[PDB]
């Protein structure tokens, strides 16, 4: 671990991007994560909220 | 806008509600602003027979 610092910079950036991309799958309370399904099986008034 | 409908269909006169009269013969937008007023008038529209 002589090059710990440079390696740490690279890994921190990669991990940040990965978690940002992964967070698209979370539902955050909505019935589903993909926008299409929400817009398919629900009326516009409820699809808004 | 004035007209006459059945009893259990008054719920269809509202934004974004899909039904049978809100689908084929009277539709109001999802960005509506106004009021609806419905009162029972079985006294004057119901003929015997």
């Amino acid at each position: 671990s002589a090059l710990g610092k440079l390696q740490d910079v690279v890994n921190h950036n990669a991990q940040a991007l990965n978690t940002l991309v992964k967070q698209l799958s979370s539902k955050f309370g909505a019935i589903s994560s993909v926008l299409n399904d929400i817009l398919s099986r629900l009326d516009p008034p409820e699809a808004e909220v | 806008d004035s007209f006459v409908i059945r009893g259990n269909e008054v719920s269809q006169i509202a934004p974004g509600q899909t039904g049978n009269i809100a689908d084929y013969n009277y539709k109001l937008p999802d960005d509506f602003t106004g009021c609806v007023i419905a009162w029972n008038s079985n006294k004057l529209d119901s003929k015997v027979g």
